[PDB]
């Protein structure tokens, strides 16, 4: 009857889900050092103006 | 009280032992003091703060010329609001305090 | 939802015909408004059909229409039906009056006209809420918020005041309670203003402008600002034509593109957005200061400073005056930021100082001063400028990593200072500490940013410099971890001095595979790094491949002789484990010495060399040395002070054993010199444990025992040392603890394996344990002495050491078996064995021996040898017989009690039924 | 005259830093403040030491 030993890795996946996004938000360029100038070089938007 | 063993306190210097040596890090020009990119650090934290009070109206005109009856028929009433207001829900939680 | 549109459509009554004609107050508006006056003057229409053509008028973007049509009418109505027709022409140029593409000139025009009309409406009815809103909207468009917020409230009490006098009451009216929750956020009272707007929503949710603005206003100023923007969203959504809802929309996607992305794919998705929104907004609203500061922001970003300042240059200045300053400080800011990035800091500075000029709160413009302040050598300046921002914003990370890098900066320049002083140094490392840990303590109490690996390095450093070099190996293994974590490369940098802080704390092994993967890192060519690894790797296995360590040091003195620390412990391990004659020894130091000697490392290993080898050059050079090194190298050098204390206490205690008038107050002198040299190795470092060793001694040697053992206690605390363990046993000694004197001796035993100080380290053994023999007099304490001086003995002529050693052993044995022999007489023969009392005449008749053959020799004056005489003639005749006395009662007594037992057998034989 | 001219020694010592030098050794292994014998030395020595 403690067939419910699927729902409590349902929670151990879930947490380990939740440090893997985490981690990758860690770890993304636009929040390190230099890196928003980086991203903002990778965007593929083009204002026509000038001042 | 006749054991003859003299008693010499000593200080002794030890010979100088120099350790390994360290090197000194290569230059990082953007974890200085100086750098721009702790600025950039603090603005994706603090970014549009400063522009949201877009003017010195707060982006709030007040107009009476959106008051019909008033200005025309001299009718004030619509500047004392409704009264039994249904305040649908995406509106009702506008009351609440801050988090 | 209720609504509050206005009619679309008007009817005049005719006057010839009494039917009505009728004007779409949406299309029929003739494009020159006098097409209208003729109109509404034949059939003479009631003047509130002008008003309602002219508001329609204004309402549909042709406000000069309207004010002409109104001007129009005063002409045709007089005295008292002019008061509407002027509140009207009021608020109509308070309208053009928010012209925010308009001049400066013509705003105070239009505000000149407003309050002409409004002061004529007055006249004529000063009570109608119109004109009395009309006042307060004029003091807020002139900037008197406290006028304005003054005069709300005496109109909010006044008309309280005519219905409690006329017996009712009144519920909110709308617009007061706007002006006063705009003019409280004016205020910074910021949660009083949100809960007027939020009370307006309650009471007109369709009221214009939109109070879900104000609501997000404050909620975004009291840092609840995801709520701000779904009031913002929500404004949106009921209007989309409201340009300044959607201008805070796309704030708020600027604000949510960081925080709401979950990686960088979604950060450009959302960022891409926000741009791409703010190009549509802003190609129909192109005199927009919070578009123009956007596009600034976007192109700091993309590089392109130069389009930020022409912006600035070409939009911003020419409309200055009426840009909000907050807004135009946000654009010199990013003027300011642009200059900086083209390395042009006059400018920087002074754009930033223009910045702070506009809005003195601006943290980033602040920052960014007191950078220019660094970028132009101005130190001590920027720290005054990040200090005083500290004043109010302690809780920043970016601030405390700026301050704590550039006191780190300090306390590593002022290191490499001569003139600065212990306390100045310890300031300087512990100022950076305490910031560069808030730093720390900040940045991990949130989960969203990195720490910039950089502040472990130099946290390590200025640990290295509070001399606890384990902390320094705990932050630099923090910064590699969290490079791994990140998959980032290692530089050589960071394992070469992980392994430096490993070989301080022990971790030879651990030392010596971290040096070798910095060596792998690489490249064979070069030689410059490829040196000292080869002396960190031969330094870190001294003590466990020293055959390795010789011969690294041997290729690095061969090849590059200018390497001294190669140099000096080449000559260290060959000279400590006899492997160079002395002459040649004797040679290489002054080869060593003459060619480096403003070297202090060489100087410092050159005075260890004269003072070690205690024969072929004694302390006459070593005093003359040491003060050459003080009096034309460095004069605060804590090694060579301590060397000369050193030498003074020797000195010093060499004259106070003996009684020549002259020449016992030299030893009083000496002592005084020793002590102020001391002193003043503290004053240059008082963590020098050295000189407190040194005051610790002359303390024991005035017997101060007390002070002595709690100084020796504390640098035992930090010194694993021969000498302070020694020491320790000797102060022990000279306390009459000798269980805990006997306890250090063997312990000074059991480490440190030093053979040279091994016999004189038994034979005090041997002085504790017959100190604690003759006051228990106990056998086993003296034979317990009587084994360690004869073990001491031996391994003095082992050594072929010092006769006078020798001699003292001797004597000491000779002693020890005199007190047994005469401890044994004096005892109940129930305590003894009769196999102990052989013992003892054998042990006599060898102190006897050891006792003439101190008596013929010429040369022993430790006792007088008069009293020497005696107990040789004394152990010889009499003692002797006295411990065959004591040797044949005790063996009768053994009879007698094999007597004893055998009598109670036959009792107990004899008792049986 | 004094020793001889490496270049790539010199080089060498640009890129190192001293961990621990011959007086900073004297700190021991954990740094305890010695400074209050400079005023102990000097109330139970020197006075005690200059009645002579």
């Amino acid at each position: 009857k403690a067939k419910e030993i699927a729902q409590q890795e349902k929670l151990q996946e879930d947490k380990d889900a939740k440090d893997k996004r985490e981690k990758e938000l860690l770890v993304a360029q636009f929040r390190r050092l230099g890196g928003l100038e980086r991203m903002v070089g990778e965007l593929d938007i083009k204002f026509d103006l000038k001042f | 009280q006749e054991y003859i063993a003299p008693i010499k306190y000593q200080n002794s210097l030890p010979v100088p032992q120099l350790p390994p040596k360290l090197l000194v890090y290569p230059e990082s020009p953007e974890t200085n003091a100086d750098s721009s990119q702790l600025i950039n650090s603090l603005y994706i934290k603090t970014n549009v703060t400063n522009l949201i009070q877009q003017d010195e109206d707060l982006g709030m005109p007040v107009d009476l010329m959106k008051f019909p009856g008033l200005l025309n028929k001299l009718d004030s009433k619509l500047l004392y609001g409704f009264d039994n207001v249904k305040l649908d829900k995406d509106d009702r939680i506008l009351l609440r305090d801050p988090r | 939802y209720p609504s509050m549109e206005w009619p679309t459509s008007l009817d005049i009554p005719l006057k010839a015909s009494e039917e009505l004609v009728g004007i779409d107050l949406e299309t029929d508006l003739p494009d020159d408004p006098t097409d209208l006056k003729t109109l509404l003057v034949e059939e003479n229409s009631e003047k509130e059909h002008w008003l309602t053509i002219a508001l329609a008028y204004c309402n549909h973007g042709k406000t000069n229409e309207g004010i002409k049509l109104i001007e129009m009418a005063l002409d045709v109505f007089q005295n008292s039906e002019r008061a509407s027709l002027h509140t009207f022409l009021t608020w109509a140029h308070l309208n053009l009056a928010k012209g925010q593409s308009l001049s400066v000139e013509t705003k105070e025009h239009e505000l000149t006209q407003a309050e002409l009309n409004l002061k004529d409406a007055i006249g004529f009815d000063p009570t109608w809420i119109g004109n009395m809103l009309a006042t307060v909207e004029l003091y807020y468009q002139r900037g008197h918020y406290d006028k304005a917020l003054e005069t709300s409230d005496l109109f909010v009490k006044s008309i309280h005041a005519e219905d409690h006098r006329s017996g009712r009451q009144s519920k909110p009216n709308c617009l007061f309670l706007l002006l006063r929750a705009k003019l409280l956020y004016q205020k910074k009272n910021y949660m009083a203003s949100l809960k007027i707007f939020q009370e307006l929503l309650v009471i007109n949710p369709v009221l214009q402008p939109d109070p879900r603005i104000g609501i997000g206003l404050c909620f975004w100023q009291l840092k609840d600002s995801k709520m701000a923007i779904k009031s913002w969203q929500r404004a949106l959504q009921l209007n989309p034509k409201n340009t300044s809802a959607s201008i805070l929309v796309l704030l708020g996607e600027f604000r949510e593109s960081f925080t709401n992305s979950t990686n960088d794919k979604t950060f450009k998705e959302a960022f891409t957005k926000a741009l791409s929104d703010l190009n549509n907004i802003f190609s129909e609203n192109q005199h927009n200061p919070v578009l123009l500061t956007l596009l600034q922001t976007y192109y700091y970003f993309k590089g392109d400073y130069q389009t930020v300042l022409d912006i600035y240059h070409h939009r911003i200045l020419k409309m200055s005056p009426m840009i909000a300053k907050i807004v135009l400080s946000e654009s010199s800011f990013w003027c300011g930021r642009a200059h900086y990035a083209l390395g042009d800091y006059r400018k920087s500075f002074i754009m930033f100082q223009e910045s702070l000029k506009k809005n003195e709160d601006n943290l980033l413009a602040k920052l960014g001063l007191g950078q220019t302040q660094i970028k132009n050598n101005l130190l001590e300046e920027s720290i005054i400028t990040f200090e005083n921002l500290y004043k109010t914003n302690e809780s920043l990370q970016e601030l405390n990593y700026i301050l704590g890098m550039l006191y780190a900066g300090k306390a590593f320049d002022a290191k490499t200072a001569k003139n600065t002083s212990a306390k100045e140094q310890s300031n300087l490392n512990e100022k950076a500490l305490k910031y560069l840990e808030r730093y720390l303590k900040l940045t991990l109490a949130t989960k969203n940013q990195l720490v910039i690996s950089r502040a472990y390095l130099v946290i390590s450093q200025l640990y290295e410099l509070q001399n606890q070099y384990k902390t320094s190996l705990d932050y630099l293994s923090k910064a590699l971890e969290e490079m791994e974590f990140i998959k980032k490369e290692i530089p050589l940098e960071v394992l070469n001095n992980l392994a430096c802080y490993h070989f301080i704390n022990g971790d030879f092994i651990k030392a010596d595979d971290l040096f070798k993967q910095a060596k792998a890192k690489v490249s064979d060519k070069d030689e410059s790094v490829n040196i000292t690894l080869e002396y960190n790797i031969a330094r870190t296995n001294e003590k466990n491949d020293c055959e390795k360590s010789e011969s690294i040091y041997s290729q690095v003195t061969s090849l590059h002789p200018a390497y001294i620390a190669a140099r000096i412990r080449n000559l260290y391990l060959k000279f400590a484990q006899s492997k160079i004659e002395d002459s040649d020894m004797s040679t290489e130091m002054n080869k060593l010495l003459d060619l480096n000697k403003s070297d202090l490392e060489i100087r410092s290993f050159y005075g260890w060399y004269l003072k070690n080898s205690k024969e072929r050059k004694n302390n006459e050079k070593s005093t003359t040395h040491n003060k050459e090194t003080l009096v034309k190298y460095n004069s605060h050098d804590a090694y060579a002070l301590i060397s000369l204390a050193n030498l003074y206490v020797t000195i010093a205690r060499d004259g106070k054993k003996s009684r020549n008038p002259k020449e016992q107050e030299k030893s009083k002198h000496s002592y005084l010199k020793a002590i102020q040299l001391y002193q003043k190795v503290l004053q240059v470092d008082p963590f020098n444990i050295f000189a407190a060793q040194g005051l610790a001694i002359i303390f024991a040697e005035s017997k101060r025992l007390g002070p002595a053992l709690e100084i020796l206690r504390k640098v035992r605390d930090s010194l694993d040392n021969e000498d302070v363990q020694l020491n320790l046993a000797h102060c022990y000694l000279e306390m009459r603890e000798y269980g805990k004197a006997i306890e250090n001796y063997e312990l000074v035993l059991k480490k440190f394996d030093n053979e040279k100080t091994r016999p004189h380290i038994l034979n005090l053994l041997g002085r504790a344990w017959y100190a604690r023999a003759i006051k228990e007099r106990s056998v086993n304490f003296y034979q317990k002495a009587l084994e360690n001086a004869k073990t001491a003995l031996d391994l003095f002529v082992k050594e072929s050491s010092k006769s006078k050693f020798i001699h003292s052993v001797k004597f000491n044995i000779a002693l020890l078996h005199f007190q047994i022999a005469e401890t044994l007489r004096r005892s109940n023969p129930k305590f003894r064995t009769v196999q102990q009392i052989k013992d003892s005449l054998e042990g006599l008749k060898e102190g006897l021996e050891l006792f003439r053959e101190l008596n013929d020799l010429k040369e022993f004056n430790m006792i007088p040898k008069e009293e020497l005489e005696q107990r040789i003639q004394l152990g010889e005749t009499t003692m002797k017989s006295a411990l065959e006395r004591s040797l044949n009662e005790q063996e009768e007594f053994e009879k007698e009690q094999s007597a004893k037992i055998d009598e109670a057998r036959k009792i107990l034989e004899e008792n049986e039924l | 005259d004094s020793e001889v001219s490496d270049p790539v020694v010199v080089e060498t010592m640009k890129h190192e830093r001293i961990l621990v030098d011959h007086n900073s050794a004297l700190r021991g292994a954990k740094p305890i403040n010695f400074g209050y014998l400079i005023k102990d030395a000097e109330l139970k020595l020197v006075q005690s030491i200059k009645g002579s």
